[PDB]
């Protein structure tokens, strides 16, 4: 599947859905915490 | 994993492989070789290092249930795994001046003529500043890692890519990635008495394998 | 003078790679060795690499390994998803 | 000063090993699993 990227709106769309999708999966690795220590921060991506 | 292995000493055996991970024939042979012999004059209790090898790489719950002289060797195990790796190298060049970075090692790689080969997190960029405050980059990244095994020589694992992107002034752009996703199933019945809806479950060695692995490279 | 019970590692090799139900039915001094097995398998693999180039600029990707391949002269050969 | 390079490594890890039915017992199930863990974090900078 090719996908051309025009401007900052296109990389906004694709890079936003990939970046916030993977960050969202790390949030699903944050709520689903470790079995031993709840007081340990998971590696999470930055805000924006 | 799961597995039920019946065995009688005089009436045959029911074993399986690849999903129960321990046959009743090999384990019964090892334990049959494990009970000590007697002498004429001393009796040596030293017949071992066969269970110590057969049970060396093994993580399953293996109980032995005797019922009517039928050693119901039940094997079962379930083990989850979860890795999470975040790495972020950084560099500071000028315009149109290439520069790289490394935190790796130097491993002796033999070619016939041993040659030193570099591994580890490399990031070779050559940025160019385009007008409108856009940045064109020629990025040749690599994440190498020494894997073991060691068949004839040491093996590596590379994750390199050599692309050319055009990002904005401070905005992220996705370069590459890999969203791996697997599955698996290996059931091993006994043909007629395997699909019994009630007690048929203790005849099949139902394996499974679920695996999922994501990967991204941003800038 | 001692009697050794240590004659083995022939059933341990002949029954090493074997997954069948093997019963022994004696009937009129006829050892009816019945063997039967059925095993299904199902794999399902979905992989999706991705890349971001410019126009008319080649680029590749890899998640593989480097395996020592001997030619006579050992040479490093790349594997994995390219 | 100016920052030249750097590496902010950050890892995690989990390896639990249950027994399938009697592993998720909420009270005594804990003494059936071999709960591994690995938390690691490593920073690096080069200034001038």
């Amino acid at each position: 599947r090719p996908t051309i990227l025009r401007d900052g709106m296109a990389a906004d769309g694709v890079s936003q859905r990939k970046y916030n999708y993977m960050r969202a999966e790390q949030i699903y690795r944050d709520e689903q915490g470790l079995s031993l220590m709840p007081h340990t921060a998971q590696p999470i991506l930055p805000a924006q | 994993n799961f597995g039920v292995q019946w065995g009688s000493k005089d009436a045959g055996l029911m074993q399986f492989a690849n999903g129960t991970q321990i046959p009743i024939g090999t384990l019964g042979a090892a334990i049959s070789a494990a009970k000590p012999q007697k002498g004429s004059n001393p009796d040596t209790n030293g017949d071992l290092s066969t269970l110590a090898q057969l049970l060396s790489g093994f993580s399953g719950t293996a109980v032995g249930v005797v019922k009517g002289d039928w050693m119901a060797l039940v094997q079962a195990v379930k083990n989850d795994s979860s890795s999470n790796v975040l790495s972020t190298p950084s560099i500071t060049t000028l315009d149109n001046q290439e520069a790289f970075f490394m935190v790796g090692q130097d491993v002796p790689v033999l070619t016939g003529t041993v040659e030193r080969k570099k591994v580890g997190i490399m990031l070779k960029v050559t940025p160019q500043i385009n007008e409108g405050n856009a940045v064109q980059m020629v990025i040749e990244q690599e994440v190498s890692k020494v894997e073991g095994q060691t068949s004839l020589d040491v093996v590596f694992g590379e994750r390199k890519l050599k692309t050319t992107v055009l990002a904005n002034d401070g905005e992220l752009i996705v370069l590459g990635g890999l969203m791996d996703d697997q599955a698996g199933e290996s059931v091993a019945k006994v043909p007629l008495l395997g699909d019994i809806p009630l007690i048929g479950n203790l005849f099949k060695s139902t394996a499974d394998k679920k695996e999922k692995r994501n990967l991204m490279v941003f800038i």
